[PDB]
């Protein structure tokens, strides 16, 4: 059993754990307090939930997180929340004044006062692990927390712990929910120097939630409880394979294997199906078949793009719930003779599935409706580009007359800085063209 | 604990502030001796950026009373709420600036900023952390013009770090106390243009059009203009004095909000502007129709004839969240020839539940238009208008000023201008 | 449309199906970084009292 | 009150569309870089359509089907016919096409000659007609050799496919032509056919024995307004519209258009679009899209109709931009942008 330390960092990272380590103390069935009945091993272990969880003499079940933000509003809701009693002080780090939306701010000015320090933190854990696999890092691009610090963190990682994984779970701005006018800045700031350091990021745009929340959940104005309780049943699925039984994607290794076969394009598209009203009296459960047909529908897309227009370089199938091989194959089938799924020359076209007999858990009084199978696509398809392209034009709008660029530069980044991490991604949206278009 | 330490100096200073302190307070639930009596826990979330917490429970303004003559800050002290201030925050001198910059920012004012700095010092020592400075003052007086930027000078040397934000009341010919209103206007403005991170731009003449024409008050009167100054301050600051999912310090504004560090004066308004048919429900359409509307702003300048480069607005009172995105959609999608295109999604919207009191729900508009450049202009043409033939200048000259930091100012504005120009085309 | 590696275990199983064959800086390095960045925000701060003390 | 924007100016057809719209008085033109827009009248080539459906509250709409360039391409249409189930490679109404990569660049050359080689065995008719998209450049000739090497001298893909040498003549004249149909599908991928179509036809005598004279063989409108010393005489403008060109064939075939040709029309423009119709139907997707097509037609003396190739940006006839244009803002636009008959089109059912 090898351990995986997630990492919070800024208001959605933060925010966002807060919805995951909730889910998976349900699905572990480990109560607020720590304590879980079912294992009987008190104090020891080395089963498949404790690579996210260690444990006390006095069988309490500690996450192996850490919660960092360069203020203290959001981390106090975890210190007198439901689950205060899971995690130590220690786990749980807040500064004093954020960074204003300023990447600079968080990466330069207050990042090099606090950085020691996170580390120092996050060494604990790991003194703590007697094979640690890696990190999960959770945050915002257009925070100035989220995309300066997070930056930062990756960095440090990189050199702390070398032969060490790290994957990344990253919010895309979206204006339906936000007031930033410079996140298009700090998310390509933040893409450009966490590039190299990251083995695997899963995108999530706000958007594409904000409609799933509306149009599947009827929720007329989604708060961020809505937002992340959806957001934490995909990172469930897709984190599922480290805590439970199983022969797929069993380290974190294993993501970077069978998502990313070139480097720098690590960033697979995710597709979550199906979401269901729980104010609905009653559902008629959807078949294998159904819930894998929707996984090539634009609309329950972690972020929204034209797959048909794109190449697909992997495509990994996690089902949970009552699911067996055959319906797979067979609605697999059903779905090549009626979709565009075109892959790349130099990759095979198969389908890697993972199955988990366990249905999606549901937060008890939350928005999602009980279902009895459920399914996770990642797939790497070039289509997701897309998001890069618009994210990219709006940085060129402002940039073309400097606005805003002066908040940055007063906090000792170059406004050379800008130019150069745009240049880069050019070349990353020329990568994606170059693998997809013909 | 993000505190704000308030500064108000002047006569018009001091008498809008303590309008100010009236309203928040009411909205707070503290009682003019300090005490808390209010009905919901919103009301002290986050009390502590606008209050300290004494013994026995009381919650004294973090203010600052400054003037360099006695007279305004006694009726302050008298006032309906004069007791909730702290004596010790009261700082004046026996002179009084005469209407001249010049006394308010090197002579008289010069002998007693240092021990209002004391004062400043004093408050912020107690802040757990400090988000900024907040001043009120008028541009055409002494005090608050000169004695005002002075002040400002001297707590960015010793807070250099820290929002230095304004509300800063222009003047206007119409509602006009001297001739030399235009030199100590633009004689501030270069002082505001280098030391402020934003500046809300309040003429007095939109006020007074306001109270004469949309609430139909025969006779204004600074009283009245100050309702307006009040209610504006109250809701430009909910953001910051209730919860909700908005989370913004003082810095997080400017740097929304400001994409320029020299363009960052802001046209403020409010809705609705009823006359006394003023119990009639008000709907969200009518809300934004009339918070965009020219005659609910307070800079007199039309935005039609310029461009935003941000817009934020705040809703208040329990509304269909959904039927306000719809709204502000509606106004941005049916005029975006007046919204600066290469800056995407500049018009951001909040929401507050907590309504001012008296008003089922209200709407503030704040703008950083390239409009206000007809403020500037304004003012620069009535100061040219004196300095071509050196009118009153005397008065300055004989407190130790030259003519050519006239010339300066002078030059500083119209580059203040050519600036806004170049980014409305 | 073939299955390869098929795993089976109590709490699931997982397997593969193909369709189609196919045809770092030092921590010296970053200390550079961030310094650098407080020396611009150092020489900017100093213009500043400069300015002021004029 | 609705925004649109153009990027399209060399676009005649929507500049009568963006003209019209402006008339209502009620959609309102915005610059060809402002994000805040309802309808997009877009560029021909490297429409940004990853960039349309993400304005919070409007809902957008452009007139390009992202994906149709399977469909409008010379080398794709041919790859699509031969590759997808729905046509198959025996689909009696194309001609007998190959794609043909110059040889200083998959290839179907020794597929060709294959073909070629047994039309010369069997004493047929073996002509056939090189051309692509690059072109204002044609060349028509029976030696396999002369129609390979002018491919060679380009630098693009070319396709070669079997000429009609039995093409249906006008009388008198004894001349060629082709059809053109305009094709308008919306948003909810309806088949509208546009009940006047034009022949654009050649004014010289065809003649079957010099294909080096490229002006009774190729009847493009631009070919016989400028190579062809007879443009105008029969009918204006060598267009023929759908009401002549009905009574002719009475008069002389004893049928209709509808009967001998109309019929095959609209098959050969559903099956075309049904068959993509999975790969750029905006059904669920974030944006919305409509397309007007420019659809070619042979017919032979069999009165057999045959399909030359389908225009993604086609241009329309001059008598018939007014009554066009208007039909495109009634079913199009109008339909997703209501405003404060006897439909000029023709609605194809079929399945989705
Ligand atoms: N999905 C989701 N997005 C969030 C959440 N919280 C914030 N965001 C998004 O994050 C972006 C703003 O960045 P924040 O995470 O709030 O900023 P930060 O990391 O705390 O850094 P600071 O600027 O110092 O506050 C906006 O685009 C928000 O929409 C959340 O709980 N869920
Ligand atoms: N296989 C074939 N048999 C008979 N005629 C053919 C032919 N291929 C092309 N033509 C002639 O060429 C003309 C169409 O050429 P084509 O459409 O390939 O070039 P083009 O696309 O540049 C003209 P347009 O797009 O305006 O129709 C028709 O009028 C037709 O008479
Ligand atoms: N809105 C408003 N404006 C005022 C008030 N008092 C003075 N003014 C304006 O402020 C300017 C005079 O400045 P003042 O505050 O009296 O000078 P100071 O006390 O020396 O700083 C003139 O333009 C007046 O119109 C007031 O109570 N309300
Ligand atoms: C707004 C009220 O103003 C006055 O009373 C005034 C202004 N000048 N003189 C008197
Ligand atoms: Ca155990
Ligand atoms: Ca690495
Ligand atoms: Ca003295
Ligand atoms: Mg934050
Ligand atoms: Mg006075
Ligand atoms: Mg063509």
């Amino acid at each position: 059993m090898r351990e995986c330390i997630s990492i919070h960092v800024g208001q959605a990272g933060v925010q966002i754990g807060n919805a995951c380590w909730e889910l998976y103390c349900l699905e572990h069935g480990i109560q607020p307090d720590g304590q879980m009945p079912s294992d009987k091993t008190i104090g020891g272990g080395d089963d498949s939930f404790n690579t996210f969880f260690s444990e006390t003499g006095a069988g309490k079940h500690v996450p192996r997180a850490v919660f960092v933000d360069l203020e203290p509003t959001v981390i106090d809701e975890v210190r007198t929340g439901t689950y205060r009693q899971l995690f130590h002080p220690e786990q749980l780090i807040t500064g004093k004044e954020d960074a204003a939306n300023n990447y600079a701010r968080g990466h330069y000015t207050i990042g090099k006062e606090i950085i020691d320090l996170v580390l120092d933190r996050i060494r604990k854990l790991a003194d703590q692990c007697t094979g640690l696999q890696g990190f999960l890092v959770f945050h915002s691009f257009g925070g100035g927390t989220g995309s300066g610090f997070t930056s930062l963190l990756m960095e440090r990682l990189s050199v702390d712990y070398g032969k060490k994984s790290k994957l990344e779970f990253s919010i895309y701005p979206a204006p339906q929910v936000s007031t930033a006018v410079v996140e298009p800045y700090n998310s390509i700031l933040t893409t450009h120097t966490t590039l190299e350091h990251s083995d695997c990021a899963f995108m999530v745009d706000n958007e594409a939630i904000y409609d799933i929340c509306r149009r599947n959940l009827d929720i007329e104005r989604p708060t961020y409880t809505n937002l992340n309780r959806l957001i934490s049943q995909i990172v469930s699925s897709i984190t599922a394979s480290l805590r439970f039984d199983g022969a797929l994607n069993v380290d974190l290794t294993e993501f970077q294997t069978n998502l990313v076969p070139y480097p720098r394009i690590h960033f697979p598209l995710a597709t979550y199906a199906p979401v269901i009203s729980a104010e609905k009296a009653y559902h008629e459960q959807l078949s294998v078949a159904e819930i894998t047909n929707a996984c090539f529908e634009p609309a329950n897309q972690m972020v929204k793009c034209d797959p048909r227009h794109g190449k697909y370089m992997a495509c990994c199938l996690l089902y949970r719930g009552d699911v067996v091989p055959k319906d797979v194959n067979a609605a697999i089938a059903t779905i090549k003779t009626k979709r565009s799924i075109q892959f790349v020359d130099w990759c095979p076209t198969g389908f890697k599935v993972g199955i988990n007999y366990q249905p999606p858990t549901v937060v008890p009084g939350g928005d999602l409706a009980k279902v009895q199978r459920a399914v996770c696509m990642l797939s790497n398809t070039t289509a997701i580009a897309e998001a890069w392209a618009r994210l990219d034009h709006k940085f060129d709008l402002m940039y073309a007359k400097r606005a805003f660029v002066h908040w940055y530069v007063g906090e000792g980044m170059e406004e050379g800085e800008f130019s150069e991490a745009r240049e880069d991604m050019a070349a990353l949206e020329k990568d994606y063209e170059e693998v997809g278009v013909d | 604990m993000r505190e704000i330490v308030h500064i108000q100096a002047g006569q018009c200073g001091n008498q809008i502030g303590a309008k100010f302190w009236e309203v928040i307070s009411d909205e707070h639930g503290i009682d003019p001796t300090g005490s808390y009596h209010g009905d919901s826990d919103l009301q002290l979330e986050r009390i502590n950026v606008y209050y300290n917490e004494a013994t026995g429970n009381k919650y004294v303004p973090r203010a600052i009373l400054v003037d360099l003559e006695p007279g305004t800050m006694d009726s302050v002290r008298s006032g309906p709420f004069g007791q909730i201030f702290r004596p010790d925050n009261f700082v004046f001198g026996q002179s009084g600036a005469g209407n001249n910059w010049a006394k308010g920012h090197y002579t008289e004012g010069a002998e007693l900023v240092d021990s209002v700095l004391d004062v400043v010092r004093k408050e912020s020592e107690s802040c757990d952390c400090l988000q900024g400075f907040q001043l009120t003052h008028s541009l055409g007086g002494g005090t608050g013009s000169g004695m005002g930027t002075l002040l400002i000078s001297k707590i960015r040397e010793e807070y250099p770090d820290r929002i230095m934000n304004t509300f800063s009341v222009m003047p206007s010919p119409k509602v006009s106390d001297t001739v030399v209103e235009p030199y100590n206007a633009t004689l501030s403005v270069h002082q505001l243009v280098e030391n402020t991170d934003e500046t809300y731009c309040i003429d007095n003449e939109a006020l007074y059009d306001i109270c004469f024409r949309t609430l139909k008050l025969t006779t204004p009167t600074y009283g009245d203009l100050n309702h307006l100054v009040s209610a504006t301050m109250s809701g430009v600051t909910t953001c910051l004095r209730f919860p909700g999912q908005l989370n913004a310090d003082l810095r997080k504004l400017a740097v929304n909000m400001v994409p320029f560090p020299r363009l960052h004066f802001f046209m403020p308004g409010f809705a609705p502007l009823t006359s006394r048919q003023q119990y009639r429900a008000l709907t969200v359409p009518e809300l934004t129709q009339q918070m965009f509307d020219s005659k609910n702003m307070m800079a007199a300048c039309d935005p039609r004839h310029g461009r935003y480069l941000t817009v934020a607005a705040i809703f208040r009172g329990r509304m269909s969240m959904k039927e306000v995105d719809e709204q502000m959609l509606n106004v941005q999608n049916k005029n975006s020839s007046y919204f600066v295109e290469w800056i995407p999604n500049n018009v951001k919207t909040a929401v507050c539940d907590i309504p001012p009191r008296g008003l089922k729900m209200s709407a503030t508009f704040i703008g950083n238009s390239t409009a206000i450049q007809e403020l500037f202009k304004r003012i620069s043409e009535q100061f040219t208008a004196m300095f071509r033939r050196k009118a009153f200048l005397h008065w300055y000259t004989g407190e130790g000023m030259d003519e050519m930091e006239f010339t300066e100012a002078e030059s500083n504005m119209n580059d203040l201008v050519s600036e806004y120009q170049q980014y409305q085309d | 449309m073939e299955v390869i590696e098929l795993n089976k275990c109590t709490s699931g199983q997982s397997f593969e199906v193909i369709l189609k064959p196919p045809s770092d800086p030092s921590l010296e390095e970053i200390q550079k970084k961030l310094e650098a960045a407080e020396e611009r925000r150092k020489y900017q701060e100093a213009e500043l009292l400069k300015h002021l003390a004029e | 009150m609705y925004t649109f924007v153009v990027r399209d100016e060399n676009s005649s057809v929507y500049a009568e569309v963006s003209r019209l719209l402006l008339a209502t008085g009620q959609w309102k033109r915005l610059r060809k870089d402002n994000p805040r827009f309802n309808l997009m009248l877009g560029e021909r080539n490297r429409l940004p359509f990853g960039r349309l459906g993400h304005e919070p509250g409007l809902v957008q709409l452009v007139n390009y089907y992202r994906g149709a360039d399977k469909l409008c391409r010379k080398a794709s249409l041919v790859k699509l016919i031969k590759t997808s189930p729905e046509l198959s490679e025996s689909c009696t109404w194309f001609p007998e096409s190959y794609v043909i990569y110059p040889t200083n660049l998959t290839d179907e050359r020794e597929v060709f000659l294959a073909a070629y080689n047994r039309r010369r065995e069997g004493r047929e008719g073996n002509v056939w007609i090189a051309k692509s998209s690059a072109g204002a450049g044609i060349l028509i000739s029976s030696e396999a050799s002369e129609l390979l090497d002018f491919i060679d001298e380009q630098g693009q893909v070319h396709v070669i496919q079997k000429y009609l040498e039995k093409p249906l003549l006008l009388e008198p004249g004894h001349r060629k032509f082709d059809i053109r149909s305009w094709v308008l599908v919306d948003h909810l991928y309806n088949i509208y056919l546009y009940r006047e179509g034009v022949l654009r036809t050649s004014s010289e005598p065809y003649n079957s024995a010099n294909f080096q004279d490229k002006t009774c063989h190729l009847t493009n409108h631009c070919i016989q307004k400028e190579y062809s010393k007879n443009y105008g005489r029969y009918e204006e403008g060598n267009e023929m519209f759908f009401e002549e060109f009905n009574q002719y064939l009475m008069d002389a075939l004893n049928t209709t258009l509808e009967n001998s040709i109309l019929l095959q029309i609209k098959h050969i423009i559903r099956s075309c679009l049904m068959c993509i119709e999975p790969a750029i139907s905006t059904k669920h997707l974030h944006y919305q899209s409509f397309q007007l097509f420019g659809f070619d037609f042979m017919v032979d003396e069999e009165l057999k109709v045959w399909l030359i190739e389908v225009n993604g940006a086609p241009a329309c006839a001059q008598k018939l931009y007014a009554e066009l244009c208007q039909g495109i803002v009634d079913v199009a636009i109008s339909s997703v942008f209501p405003l404060a008959p006897t439909s000029i089109f023709i609605k194809l059912h079929h399945h989705h």
